[PDB]
């Protein structure tokens, strides 16, 4: 059970980190698109 | 893991076979016959339990004064709870961002 | 890392007066208070009884001495082999002084161990060769002194204990 | 906070790699060969718990103040050159 | 004043799996493991007539592990219903340090005991089992030795009865004691 | 042009967020 749940939490951490990286690319893109214009 | 569950299933099957052999011996020697001879083997099956008793007698017996397997090791379980909580928090933040985006349209 | 150290044996005024003058010059240079890592210098010998401490002390028997164990382990080894060594009876002296860290440079003043001795000025380098800033500070710190030149700049990687043994070798100087 | 405290407890429980009888942490024996004047003192143990969470909240309020400064510059210095920021990762 | 009350026990090589499982159940470690190093004895005693041991073992599996020289002498004959092992002393050193000291002070490699076994921990007490390997210089019992060691200062022998009871708790394994 | 670029970026971010929601539900499904 220890090894099983360790693999599970490793997969969860990997998914969360991939989510963070994709959201980071997205935030960089949108922030660059936003700061290029001032209302 | 595997070996413990296997030995447990083996002991359970041994007990079941002993009960079945006892019931069969009772049904055979109750009323009507050479097959009753196999009924004697039922008693031998009882001896098998004694061997299991011996198997339990000369078993591990790590301390025989306390309980082994120190630690529930549920630190991993707590870490998994935190991971699921982070996933739920991310889902909530994503839902908020999606509501904001839908309102932007 | 293992920086040079020497002992300018001044005279004229007094030993304590010279020590106070050196300390005042260092303070004028901006020597910040950093405790007093008094490094003793005891002799029993060709082993030794080095008690200099740098939060750990050791005696260098030979080949610059391994002395890689903690002070308690070394003292236990010494007390265990009481007499089983060839090094109890010589003069057991102890030098002292204060250690000031000006700016990424610690300076320690090894005072008179048995009473007849000089005040050795010991400095500590950061990475370590590397005598440009060393000499620029030594010339601005004292006069015609601080030659140093230890068994360094030969490349076995910044050995402090060999330098400490070289400094303790000044016992026969007086 | 929960993860830091449980990690603290877990550390209180790595193996000491004992041969004669260390039963400690390799940081203790590292001072022998590698002389550590103040490193070993800093590498032994430190204060934590409330202070770490407090300084984390301090970092949070500092980030909030930085964001507020950026927003104020955007709203006020609009006709001024629009300053553009980008957080790290 | 760090004394030792280590008991000398030995378990057959065939009875290992049940033994390691019993240990990991009762108390072995947090995910226990093994070790690997090589010992040697240095003998230099003209007037004392006592070769002073020195365990300059290098843990090959560990990187930069300090040489944990262990001396043990003056076996304590207390007769307090315990092991009462000789007084021990540990010292962690650096690479080639023991060789340099054997060259300076003057030693001689009496013999070599290359062993390998598993690691175990408890609340205070320690226990260890391993097997020696009679290998050549560049590389003779072949039996697992279950030693229940307790290294600590003199104190008041309060952990003596505790260690005796904990060893009796593992009675189906061995019956460890002292030697002559 | 600025409005069109903003709308395009918003649509792309929404698509990415929906994909991440789907894969997160799948991961939580276990």
């Amino acid at each position: 059970r220890n090894q099983q749940l360790r693999a599970l939490q490793e997969e969860c951490d990997r998914k969360l980190i991939t989510l963070r990286d994709e959201v980071s690319i997205d935030l960089y893109e949108l922030e660059e698109e936003y700061y290029s214009s001032s209302s | 893991n595997e070996r413990l569950r296997a030995l447990e299933d083996i002991e359970r099957e041994i007990g079941a076979i002993l009960q079945n052999a006892g019931t069969a011996i009772l049904e055979l020697s109750k009323e009507k016959r050479l097959l009753d001879r196999q009924a004697a083997a039922f008693t031998t099956s009882v001896q098998h339990v004694e061997a299991e008793l011996s198997a339990q007698i000369r078993y591990l017996t790590q301390v025989a004064t306390g309980q082994p397997h120190e630690g529930s090791s549920y630190s991993s379980r707590k870490d998994c709870q935190m991971a699921l909580k982070r996933v739920d928090y991310a889902r909530l933040k994503i839902s908020d961002v999606a509501r904001t985006c839908e309102q932007m349209l | 890392v293992t920086c040079v150290s020497q002992m300018p044996v001044a005279e004229g005024k007094s030993l304590q007066q010279t020590v106070e003058l050196l300390t005042k010059k260092l303070e004028m240079l901006g020597a910040e208070k950093q405790g007093t890592f008094c490094v003793d210098c005891e002799t029993y010998h060709g082993k030794l009884m080095y008690v200099m401490h740098y939060p750990l002390s050791c005696f260098a028997l030979f080949e610059n001495g391994p002395c890689l164990i903690a002070d308690t382990n070394f003292d236990v080894l010494m007390v265990k082999l009481k007499g089983f060594f060839q090094s109890a009876k010589a003069s057991k002296i102890e030098t002292r002084g204060t250690r000031y860290q000006y700016c990424d440079f610690l300076v320690k003043v090894g005072t008179v161990t048995m009473g007849p001795s000089a005040r050795g000025i010991s400095v500590e380098v950061e990475y370590g060769d590397c005598w440009s800033l060393l000499l620029e500070f030594l010339q601005s710190f004292l006069g015609s002194h601080a030659p140093g030149a230890p068994t360094v700049f030969g490349n076995a990687v910044y050995g402090p204990a060999d330098t400490m043994i070289q400094y303790m070798e000044l016992f026969n100087k007086i | 906070n929960l993860h830091l405290l449980i990690r603290e407890f877990h550390k209180q429980t790595v193996m000491p790699h004992p041969a004669s009888a260390p039963f400690g942490h390799k940081r203790m024996r590292l001072s022998g060969p590698q002389a550590f004047d103040k490193n070993e003192i800093n590498s032994i143990q430190s204060t934590e718990g409330l202070l770490e969470k407090i300084i984390k909240q301090a970092k949070h309020i500092f980030l909030r103040s930085r964001t507020a400064a950026t927003i104020d510059s955007l709203a006020s210095r609009i006709e001024d050159p629009q300053i553009q920021a980008h957080w790290s990762n | 004043n760090m004394m030792e009350y280590l008991l000398q026990g030995s378990v057959l090589d065939h009875s290992l799996e049940s033994l390691i499982h019993r240990l990991r159940g009762l108390c072995d470690n947090m995910e226990p493991e093994t070790f690997l190093d090589h010992e040697m004895v240095f003998l230099l005693k003209g007037q004392q007539a006592s070769p002073f041991v020195l365990r300059a073992r290098r843990s090959m599996d560990r990187a930069g592990a300090p040489w944990h020289l262990r001396y043990l002498g003056q076996p304590e004959m207390g007769d307090k219903n315990r092991h009462a092992l000789v007084r021990n002393c540990v010292d962690i050193a650096t690479s080639e340090n023991l060789t340099d000291f054997l060259m300076e002070m003057g030693f001689r490699m009496d013999h070599e005991f290359v062993a390998k076994g598993h690691l175990f921990r408890k609340g205070i007490m320690k226990v260890v089992v391993y097997k020696i390997f009679r290998i050549l210089v560049p590389g003779l019992s072949l039996s697992y030795l279950v030693e229940l060691s307790v290294v600590a200062p003199a104190g008041q022998d309060m952990v003596s009865d505790d260690m005796r009871n904990f060893a009796e708790q593992l009675k189906p394994l061995v019956h460890l004691e002292k030697i002559d | 042009s600025e409005l069109q670029r903003k709308d395009a970026l918003v649509q792309k971010h929404l698509t990415k967020l929906r994909h991440w929601q789907q894969v997160l539900e799948d991961i939580n499904v276990q």
